[PDB]
């Protein structure tokens, strides 16, 4: 399932 | 509540029509954050969340978009009565900003997963009553714009969001949560966090957005992920086009992370005639040095990751060394765990894997190997020195014996004859800032690295086993 990350934080 | 001029490009029938809309708004006195976030959320919903029936692009009809816009503006205008909160000077009050924050917060579903994808936009707020952490802060700023509160702006660190407002733009307010099982400070300033010298508040060298940088934030907040192994090409393209629009207009000049995101997109699919990824990573680092006192970590992490993916060992190590040279001047505090996790993963997974492969390729006869370059060994040591110095004076420790096993392993990937070439000079040549690394210096050139002594020096452990 797809997750949230802080916008434009590098990496995956 | 849209103006006639804002409606003339609908219906939006392609990526380029969405870009035209963004161009037209960015050319207005103030771009309409509510309109733009609804459009992005709409197109993201139908390109990433539910693609049933997609044939090219989800056409955004004005009737649909205007109805969503009216639900938002109705909700905020009905719930926030401005007469109760008089505005002298074109400046908003803390009570008003808290009221708007409360209206957004109290509108959210009582229970939901906050770490889900695609809950960042006002489309998600209206249709699902769900937002992610930073999405709440953006929504508060959108609602304030809808109310005419021109002084309310988004503030961003590398892992959190809040608002600035008030006389001269100098007031700060927390409007959303951070992290998980952390304690909510909504309404409060960020001054204690700045004073503590935590990474989360960047020693005060955080981004203070204007409305065009708020547009950049929403564009960075686009999430092309359909699931863990597939991205939407359409949304990647849209993001990339919108970032270039913003770039050309000057609106990424003070936004290092956005320049990094753009560089990453160019690596995946380069746009003819544009700067190379490396150029863009270096622009991001230059933006952090110019505007933010070189106090940001992610510009160097972005760079280091590019080098790592391209198996540029020397340049990756250099860039992670530079990451650590930034963090050394922070105190590791309670809500900085995301950056701890980042450094942990670099030290304890990514560098080891890179060096393991380099060791195999050296065995295979590679020339100019990082493992034969004493400058590379110096970057490895600068990386650890910055992390050790970070830990100094911090309310919470950083290093533990889990790190020491990897340090010994990594050191050991360089032959003693390479290691011996680095001269460690006191205040290649390297100066250490940290007391831990200064004490480790003699141990760093032995043919056989003394693993137990290294462990003792890196950690709080001071004794060996009794038996």
């Amino acid at each position: 399932s797809a997750r949230w990350r802080f916008p434009a934080r590098p990496g995956t | 509540g849209l103006k006639a001029a804002q409606k003339t490009l609908f219906p939006l029938r392609s990526i380029d029509d969405v870009v035209r809309l963004f161009a037209a708004e960015l050319g207005r006195e103030e771009p309409d954050l509510v309109l733009l976030s609804l459009v992005l959320g709409f197109v993201e919903h139908f390109l990433a969340v539910n693609r049933v029936g997609l044939t090219y692009f989800p056409v955004a009809d004005l009737s649909i978009i205007a109805a969503l816009y009216a639900r938002f503006t109705a909700q905020i205008r009905g719930a926030v009565d401005l007469s109760l909160y008089p505005r002298e000077g074109g400046v908003s009050s803390r009570e008003l900003v808290k009221k708007v924050s409360d209206v957004i917060w109290n509108s959210l579903s009582r229970s939901y997963f906050k770490d889900r994808a695609h809950i960042q936009s006002l489309f998600s707020f209206i249709t699902g009553t769900k937002l992610d952490s930073s999405g709440v802060a953006f929504a508060v700023v959108g609602a304030c714009q809808a109310l005419g509160l021109r002084d309310v702006h988004l503030a961003l660190s590398e892992d959190h969001a809040w608002v600035v407002f008030g006389p001269n733009g100098e007031q700060t307010a927390e409007v959303t949560w951070h992290g998980k099982g952390n304690e909510d400070r909504r309404g409060q300033t960020v001054n204690a966090g700045v004073a503590e010298r935590s990474w989360l508040y960047l020693k005060g060298s955080y981004m203070r957005c204007d409305r065009k940088m708020e547009v950049a934030f929403m564009v960075c907040a686009i999430n092309p992920s359909i699931d863990l192994h597939t991205d939407s090409l359409e949304l990647l393209q849209l993001q990339q086009k919108l970032l270039w629009l913003l770039y050309d207009l000057g609106h990424l000049e003070r936004y290092p992370m956005a320049l990094g995101n753009l560089a990453d997109l160019e690596e995946l699919e380069p746009t003819p005639g544009r700067p190379d990824p490396l150029t863009l990573y270096h622009k991001g680092i230059a933006s952090a040095k110019t505007y933010y006192r070189d106090e940001h970590i992610y510009p160097y992490m972005y760079l280091a990751g590019y080098h790592c993916r391209n198996r540029n060992v020397r340049e990756a190590l250099q860039a992670w060394a530079d990451t650590a040279t930034v963090i050394q001047d922070y105190n590791y505090c309670r809500e900085d765990e995301e950056i701890y996790k980042e450094f942990f993963e670099v030290a304890n997974d990514v560098i080891p894997n890179l060096l393991k492969e380099a060791a195999s390729l050296l065995e295979a006869g590679s020339q100019g190997s990082a493992l034969q370059d004493p400058e590379c060994f110096a970057h490895l040591l600068r990386f650890y020195d910055g992390i050790c110095k970070w830990e100094e004076g911090s309310p919470t420790p950083v290093l533990h014996v889990g790190w020491a096993t990897f340090l010994v392993q990594s050191l050991g990937r360089f032959e003693g004859q390479v290691r011996q070439k680095v001269r460690i000079v006191s205040v290649p040549v390297l100066t250490f800032q940290s007391e831990k690394m200064k004490g480790m210096k003699e141990l760093l050139v032995a043919t056989k690295i003394n693993s137990s002594a290294i462990k003792l020096q890196l950690t709080a452990q001071s004794q060996v086993q009794m038996k």
